[PDB]
């Protein structure tokens, strides 16, 4: 996790990915997909 | 099954518990407990 200044692209520079966490679910799997989450403030009305 | 106090042995009800170990390629979780000494420096040592 680093701090960054920039809108458009990926900063160029080099940094390291530590390993968090090494999960033994030896499962097979083929694809993925990304999750995002909604925002909603006390003016907006709950629903949908 | 009527187990009752009073019955013979054969009658009376047992707990078991059987633990089977799948083996499988995938990386194994449950492995067996330390039997581990005490740690001396400064001394050409057997090390594990």
């Amino acid at each position: 996790h680093t701090p960054i200044n920039l809108v458009r692209d990926l900063p160029q520079g080099f940094s390291a990915l530590e390993p968090l966490v090494d999960l033994p679910i030896g499962i097979n799997i083929t694809r993925f997909q990304t999750l995002l989450a909604l925002h909603r403030s006390y003016l907006t009305p709950g629903d949908s | 099954y009527g187990f009752q106090p009073t019955n013979g042995v054969g009658y009376q009800p047992y707990r078991v518990v059987v633990l089977s170990f799948e083996l499988l390629h995938a990386p194994a979780t449950v492995c067996g407990p330390k039997k581990s000494t005490n740690l001396v420096k400064n001394k050409c040592v057997n090390f594990n």
